[PDB]
């Protein structure tokens, strides 16, 4: 009929142009991030541009802090990024609440993904048109990388990147564990993680940065944090002098 | 930026160390190495300007240390970390670098403390792609001669 | 009867060997027309590496025995890269002696 | 000027041949454009730019005081 | 219209670019030869208007001094069918006798239009003379030294065959001017005019934006009629002011929404 | 005809509804919050429309609990049930935790309810910014509000149809004073720039409304503005524009 | 095989991108690659310059490999 | 407010459910997997696919349990192959292992997923789930049992089938290769043999997916001392062993 | 069961035992009441076991989300929390819960709720059933602000006397510190504070 992309509904080629189209709004922050596992730690990068002064810094981001293990980078609109934010942090409170432990952060990738399909099914819901990046220590997993997508559909990874010009990164990448021969950078220090991780990015996207420009997120054993500017502007000096 | 302190602080901080300098000069005829970390501190700014200001205060510091006979070794080691510290806007460093050069060639040194010199600092600029390039093949002529005879 | 079954592409290795007999008969009339249906067998996409090299192997010879020397060349560049660098088995044999006809062929240019 | 199966590429082909002598190769300078037109919501995106017609007046509904001249 | 090297201010970035496809082949076929590219040629111009997209054609005829044709949209059309064939056919001639040619063609949408014919007879005349183009750009009739720049307000109009790469190969757009850069264009439409003295335009402009770069000579225009209520000579930073909140006000009388590849 | 509902996209990144709210935001009047060091300081240009009505008489600044104020452009209705709807949940807030809810919490909160009507077909999303903020225990804050649930911190927010020289005018007020200045000596700078905000606008008369949330001369509740200070803000403002 | 690379650069890179192209557009990235390479300054094409030239004209789809959810 | 309530799916005027038509051509779309019953057990396997060749498929999965005995593999959507799998464990457990305390038949299990969606087809607010699924089981009565749910909510018991965009070459190739007597070695190569034909990329275990529902386990079982209860008769053969067979061809 | 908490300078003292009595019988003698619903705020429960604890579950719940969403709740917010969880279920539940914990800027801070439901602010506070018992011991020899040491030699003196007059409560003695440098368990045996 001639609605089937106003409503979740396959095409005479089988398919769903709407959910498509959720992919094609995840570019338009073109915030860029950059993730991978060092040995004992995960590390994410991300953009951070204001397009005016009269902004605070400080609020405008875009890793938020869902478990206290659990990072969740974001790319696409704000708005659907404080959704998924909400619901992420709902199901994790209920996970501790009725097993005991605190949420695995595989857990939330499915739980988050089905959410996901669920939006996709109903004819009057929006799908989000976010791509979560799921930074997490496991202790039974170990340094883990899980991307779901508007689709519903999660892959692990052993480092990923998003946003508009990820395929420079994506290179980046792959010629770095091919080089390895191994799926995770050997490093026993986080900071070194980091100064590796901005390194690439430099490299891939052909701009330098300042402590500004980043937003820095890692996640340790049993805990998640965020670094400062001016604990960034550290790590920025420290790369010049390797 | 979000603030607007840095860009009154730094381009001031430019003009007072101009009436501060001749006292780091005398300071430097006691000990340069003091004087010289004085400097330094002052050339780490964030604002873009002032860096082109900065830059000229230690252009006519470290003549002497150039026309001396074991300081210049130390010299040719600090335009190395300078480009290496941030970055410090492009324009500033590379007329620095120049500037440099021009006054190896009017000191006056020992054929061999000129060549050891030069191979230093075309280093620092062979990881570089940007005006360096105008002023490297200068010196590199410069170094062939030296090697011709 | 092996054609009715044609779902198998180790038929692409018997044209082959049929395309050596008419080879050294000594006849490229009918050498060619079992190369084509050789390169026909071979269209299947799930031929391993090995039986390509063999492909460009045999069109190799054949076009330097008809006194093209520039598409001689091209086929010889493709099987040395093939056996060269993977196992070796009989390939160390295969790679010199593809290699002497890359030699061979700019001598007649 | 997105037109679909019509005639309309004959109409728009006054419209484009008054943009290009809206250009200046001089000998314009001195030649103006008045319009006058109902709607000014059905003008093309190459009329709403200076160099067309670069003030943009509009006609008001009448006020207390000028209808009272109006009909004297 | 002509004007120097310059004809925007803070879209230089693609006056470099332009100059890639146009300018270097023609001065050094031989460095295109090192690399073993085709000569570049080819340029499709589109963006939202207004923006220096002619100004910047007039500016590299002027500049390099190759030799120039031209062609509005309408005045190669004509009444009589194999004559307006005739025209742009025996327009290639001259280029191949005539050194470096650039081919400006102005503000083409009259022969963009696609198969139609459905309609009128005069959407077949279109494809009369949209077939003579193919034939010119790509066949045994080859160009190199003979380049299109292609001028027009949006290209979703146009046929997909005249956005064809190799014939177009690049496709440079020019955006509406930016935040600073309607400010690199203030700078010199402050020389033009008689001012008091101004160089505080950068926290207003930014500000009010909603301009392209022919409206930035708006503000200057209307801010010599402000001058001329007060009975001034010169452009004041009060005249300026008032000019910017007017100028923004007449153009949201419509809207213009554009999308791109 | 993908303009017709907020739960469609559009290959362009678009959802034509949610932009086509913005217009009837860039409707509205003025409307200014300051963010100073001691408070915020809101003010709204209220147009006088005729000789028959009672002035200052209707505001359109309205507080939520008691700490933060609240303001809103463009459809004055439907801004109006928004802050209902804010009201209820800071009444839940402190019904279940026993404290004035945080301006970061407020934030979540309208941002969710804001970010909801754009999910379902059943609802229109609200056509309505507002700016809100005031002081909590972990300091003063502001926040303008999208009509698309986003939002960002603000060292000054403005918005309406003056909105063009208003946040020019601020720009140069955080030039003036890169360290910020005293909500009490901001009271004058609010009537200055909306008047400079009404030249744009200068078809009418409008009475000038300033209210103000700041711990050092209100103790941290909102209040207006009135008597003698209000006049002598006007007064400052009124020769300043001539 | 008409124009120069470097070792650097890869064929292989270009086949897990895009899987519907012209023959037209395949001539014309390499063109467009061979003018960028003249803004380093270079004759031969770097595999910067390469997947440069790929990103414009890109003519991107939602059928082809690497962007896909219906496996 | 809501009323969707009225069926998107409607009869076409030719006489067909279109949206079944969309969704079984979805499933042309997908990955190509494959089952084998033989006498002694049954073979599934499939390929693994990802997005970017740096994703891991390690910890991804496209052959899942339902129950110890039943496992299924999917052809088509991956996100609607994740949430009905995990309806199917619920509606087992709720409605067989809470009233007779045990698992269900494969049989049984086939109808119960059935349902859901017929469900999908019915009701306004959905659509079908568009994936073919392949339910292997055995159960005591029937033995080994190989059955095939489509998009419409039918099923059919096979021999062997095989589903995906590669699923005309492959059942032709099945159909000569399967024999009223099959052992579960001779399956396995076979399988493998198939789906090489159907699978361009680099062929290893660490992309086909193996499992075998063939017998029973009593080291998976997890305890011991109990002769009553025996182990799972599922198993999923990781990259090891399936290195092997890939040279036992 | 005994529990109390005592402020001091740098931050507050827990202390409880561990001697679960149903009827007669002790069910375990090493049982652990000192529970952490936030990283900071410690609660100290007594009454009926199965209430208290299901009551603590609840507010952990709601603490962790407030720390997700808000930042970390304060001393003062988690004693609301289990306010307003008593008032519900007051005619159902029977649960006495002191609420310990340190604020960063205020310090440590002891609140008591009782069974009914209300918050008190106190200085020192404690609850059970073994606690009608020292209510004079504490109240004689308690002053504002003492240091660490003279903290657990009272809060040990004081549970001594508990230990001794009510037969529920017994076992080792256990405290949890909370302070700005962190969280210290100390446990005490009987042979250790029968001598004194
Ligand atoms: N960036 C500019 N700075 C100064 N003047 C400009 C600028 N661009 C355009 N103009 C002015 O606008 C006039 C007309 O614009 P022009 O014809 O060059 O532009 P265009 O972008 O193609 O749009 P159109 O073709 O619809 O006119 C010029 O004659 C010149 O006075
Ligand atoms: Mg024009």
């Amino acid at each position: 009929a001639g609605y089937d992309r106003h409503i979740t509904i396959f095409s005479p080629e089988g398919r769903l142009y709407q959910v498509e189209y959720a992919f094609k709004a995840t570019n338009q922050t073109n915030i860029n991030s950059l993730a991978v596992r060092g040995k004992d730690c995960t590390v994410v990068i991300s953009q951070k541009k204001v397009p005016d002064k009269l902004l605070d810094p400080t609020t405008v981001s875009y890793i938020f802090c869902i478990s206290r293990t659990i990072g969740m980078v974001v790319n696409g609109p704000i708005p659907d990024a404080r959704n998924a934010a909400l619901r992420a942090k709902a199901e994790a409170a209920e996970f501790r609440y009725k097993y005991g432990y605190d949420m695995p952060c595989d857990v939330l990738a499915k739980r988050m993904a089905n959410l996901s399909q669920i939006y996709t099914q109903r004819a009057y819901m929006r799908p989000l048109g976010v791509i979560l990046t799921f930074v997490s220590v496991d202790e039974e997993l170990g340094p883990s990388i899980y991307k779901t997508d508007p689709a519903g559909y999660y892959v692990g990874y052993k480092a990923t990147a998003t946003g508009p010009k990820q395929q420079e990164i994506t290179t980046n990448l792959e010629n770095h564990f091919k080089k390895s021969k191994i799926d995770h950078i050997n490093e026993e220090s986080w900071e070194k993680v980091v100064e590796f991780a901005i390194t690439h990015m430099i490299d891939a996207l052909g701009t330098e940065f300042s402590k500004n420009d980043l937003e820095v997120g890692v996640a340790t054993k049993d805990k998640f944090f965020t670094l400062s500017a001016e604990n960034i502007e550290e790590r920025l000096v420290a790369i010049a002098e390797q | 930026m979000s603030r607007d302190a840095p860009i009154k602080a730094d381009k001031d901080y430019s003009q007072i160390l101009k009436e501060e300098f001749p006292k780091i000069d005398s300071l430097a005829q006691n000990d340069c190495n003091s004087a010289l970390d004085q400097l330094l501190v002052l050339e780490k700014k964030t604002r873009q300007a002032s860096d082109l200001a900065s830059s000229k205060e230690v252009l006519a510091k470290i003549v002497d240390l150039l026309a001396s006979r074991n300081k210049w070794d130390d010299l040719n080691e600090q335009l190395t970390l300078l480009s290496k510290k941030h970055g410090q806007l492009k324009l500033s460093i590379q007329y620095m670098i120049q500037k440099v050069m021009e006054y190896l060639k009017s000191s006056k040194s020992l054929d061999l403390n000129t060549r050891i010199s030069v191979i230093e600092t075309i280093r620092v600029v062979t990881e570089n792609k940007i005006f360096v390039e105008v002023e490297r093949a200068r010196v590199t002529k410069d170094l062939v001669e030296i090697k011709k005879e | 009867e092996f054609k009715k079954l044609d779902d198998k592409p180790s038929l692409v290795d018997v044209h082959l060997l049929e395309s050596k007999v008419y080879h050294k008969l000594r006849n490229l009339a009918k050498s060619k027309a079992s190369l084509t249906a050789a390169r026909t067998a071979a269209n299947s996409i799930y031929c391993p590496t090995q039986t390509v090299a063999e492909l460009d192997l045999m069109s190799g010879i054949l076009h330097c025995e008809d006194k093209d020397y520039k598409t001689a060349f091209s086929y010889f560049f493709e099987s040395f890269e093939s056996y060269h660098n993977l196992t070796t088995h009989n390939s160390y044999e295969k790679a010199c002696q593809v290699l002497k006809y890359m030699l061979l062929s700019k001598i007649m240019l | 000027f997105d037109s679909e199966k019509s005639g309309d590429r004959e109409v728009q082909r006054t419209m484009l041949e008054l943009l290009n002598q809206l250009d200046g190769f001089s000998s314009d300078d001195r030649v103006k454009v008045l319009a006058a037109t109902n709607r000014v919501d059905v003008l093309d995106p190459a009329l709403l730019r200076s160099g067309r017609l670069d003030r943009k007046i509009e006609f008001p509904l009448p006020s207390e005081d000028s209808r009272a001249q109006i009909l004297q | 219209g002509e004007i120097t090297f310059d004809g925007i201010g803070g879209l230089t970035e693609q006056i470099r670019e332009l100059r890639e496809v146009i300018e270097l082949p023609l001065k050094n076929p031989e460095i295109f030869q090192r690399v073993g590219i085709k000569p570049p040629k080819g340029v499709l111009l589109y963006g939202p208007p207004g923006t220096g997209k002619t100004l910047l054609a007039k500016a590299v005829a002027a500049t390099i001094g190759a030799n120039f044709i031209f062609s509005p949209a309408s005045g190669i059309v004509d009444k009589y069918i194999g004559e307006s064939a005739r025209i742009i056919r025996e327009m290639f001639a001259y280029a191949k006798e005539h050194e470096p040619c650039i081919i400006f063609m102005d503000e083409v949408d009259a022969i963009g239009g696609r198969r139609f014919s459905e309609g009128t007879s005069a959407d077949r005349e279109i494809q009369r003379t949209l077939m003579e183009l193919l034939t010119q750009m790509d066949g045994f009739d080859n160009l190199g030294q003979t380049k299109i720049i292609m001028a027009t307000n949006r290209p979703d109009t146009l046929d997909p065959a005249l956005l064809r790469p190799g014939r177009l190969d690049r496709k440079v757009e020019i955006p509406l001017p930016n935040e600073a850069g309607r400010l690199e264009i203030f700078k010199i439409h402050t020389a033009k005019v008689k001012k008091t003295g101004e160089f505080d335009f950068e926290a207003a402009v930014k500000m009010s934006d909603g301009f392209n770069g022919a409206d930035i000579r708006n503000c200057a225009t209307e801010a010599g009629f402000f001058a001329i209520r007060d009975d001034r000579d010169h452009i004041n930073p009060d005249d300026l002011m008032k000019a910017v909140r007017k100028v923004a006000e007449v153009k949201k009388l419509e809207g213009t929404i554009e999308y791109q590849k | 005809g993908y303009d017709l509902s907020n739960s469609v996209f559009s290959p362009d990144g678009r959802n034509f509804q949610v932009e086509y709210a913005v217009k009837a935001v860039e409707n509205g009047t003025t409307s200014i919050g300051i963010k100073c060091n001691d408070g915020v300081v809101f003010a709204v240009e209220k147009l006088i429309t005729s000789k028959l009505l009672v002035p200052q008489k209707n505001v359109k600044i309205q507080v939520v609990d008691r700490h933060i104020g609240c303001v809103y452009s463009g459809l004055i209705p439907d801004g109006r049930h928004l802050v209902n709807r804010g009201r209820e949940e800071a009444a839940s807030f402190k019904k279940l935790y026993k404290t004035p809810i945080p301006i970061p919490a407020f934030a979540d909160r309208l941002g969710q309810y804001v970010q909801a009507h754009t999910l379902y077909n059943s609802v229109r999303p609200f056509g309505v910014s507002t700016i809100f903020g005031g002081v909590d225990k972990n300091g003063a804050h502001l926040y303008m509000l999208e009509p698309s649930g986003s939002y960002w911190g603000y060292k000054g927010a403005a918005t309406g149809k003056g909105r063009q020289s208003a946040k020019a005018e601020l720009e140069k007020l955080v030039d003036h004073h890169p360290e910020g200045l005293s909500a009490r000596e901001a009271v004058k700078q609010a009537a200055k720039i909306i008047y400079l905000a009404h030249e744009d606008n200068k078809e009418k008369d409008f009475e000038l409304e300033i209210s103000w949330c700041s711990l050092s001369e209100t103790n941290g509740l909102h209040k207006f503005v009135k008597g003698d200070l209000l006049q002598e803000a006007i007064d400052f403002a009124q020769k300043e524009i001539n | 095989s008409k124009m120069s690379l470097a070792p650097e650069a890869d064929l292989d890179s270009l086949i897990i991108r895009n899987d519907s192209l012209s023959g037209a557009v395949i001539a014309a990235i390499m063109q467009e690659a061979g003018l960028r390479a003249v803004r380093k300054n270079r004759y031969v094409i770097l595999q910067s310059d390469l997947e440069e030239a790929y990103a414009t004209q890109v003519k991107t789809d939602n059928t082809v490999d690497k962007f896909d959810f219906y496996k | 407010t809501d009323r969707y309530s009225f069926s998107l799916t409607t009869f076409s005027p030719s006489g067909k459910l279109g949206q079944i038509d969309y969704a079984l051509t979805a499933v042309k779309q997908g990955v190509t997997s494959l089952g084998i019953k033989a006498t002694n057990g049954v073979v599934i396997a499939t390929e693994k696919k990802s997005s970017s060749p740096l994703a891991m498929s390690e910890t991804l999965s496209k052959v899942s349990l339902l129950t110890p005995d039943i496992g299924a593999v999917y052809s088509g959507m991956g996100p609607d192959y994740r949430v009905l799998v995990d309806k199917s464990r619920k509606v087992a457990h709720t409605s067989y292992k809470r009233i007779y305390g045990e698992y269900p038949p494969t049989k049984l299990l086939v109808s119960e997923v059935a349902k859901i969606m017929q469900e999908a087809t019915q009701s306004g607010g959905v659509r079908p789930f568009g994936v073919s699924l392949l339910i292997a089981g055995h159960d005591e009565f029937n033995g080994f049992s190989l059955y095939q749910v489509d998009p419409s909510g039918s099923y059919f018991p096979w021999k062997a089938t095989a589903i995906g965009k590669g699923s005309v070459a492959a059942k032709t190739f099945l159909e000569k290769r399967w024999n009223d007597e099959l052992e579960l070695e001779d399956a396995i190569h076979i399988a493998l043999l198939t789906l090489k034909e159907s699978v361009e990329g680099e062929f290893n275990g660490d992309t086909i997916e193996l499992a075998i529902i063939g017998d029973e386990n009593p080291d998976l079982l997890g305890y011991t001392g109990i002769p009553t209860d025996k182990g799972p008769r599922f198993r999923k053969l990781t990259s090891q062993e399936i290195n092997d067979r890939l040279e036992a061809l | 069961t005994s529990i109390m908490a005592v402020t001091f300078k740098d931050g507050v003292i827990l202390g409880a035992d561990s001697r679960t009595t149903t009827g007669a019988y002790i069910a375990n003698r090493v049982t652990d009441k000192l529970t952490r619903v936030h990283d900071k705020i410690w609660c100290c429960r007594s009454g009926s076991a199965a209430d208290t604890q299901a009551i603590a579950d609840i507010v952990q719940y709601h603490l962790e989300l407030y720390t997700s969403q808000y930042g970390t709740p304060s001393t003062e917010t988690a004693a609301s929390v289990f306010k307003e969880l008593c008032y519900e279920n007051k005619d159902n539940l029977t649960a006495g819960i002191i609420v310990a914990g340190y604020d960063d800027k205020n310090k440590g801070e002891v609140y008591t709720i009782p069974l009914g439901g209300s918050v008190h602010k106190l200085p020192y506070a404690i609850a059970g059933s073994g606690s009608t018992f020292i209510y004079g011991y504490c109240d004689k020899n308690f002053r504002e602000n003492m240091s660490k040491e003279e903290t657990v030699d009272f809060i040990k003196h004081s549970l001594s006397q508990a230990i001794k007059w009510d037969g529920s409560s017994g076992g080792v003695i256990r405290m949890v510190v909370l302070t700005a440098a962190g969280v210290e368990r100390l446990i005490f045996y009987p042979d250790e504070y029968e001598q004194l």
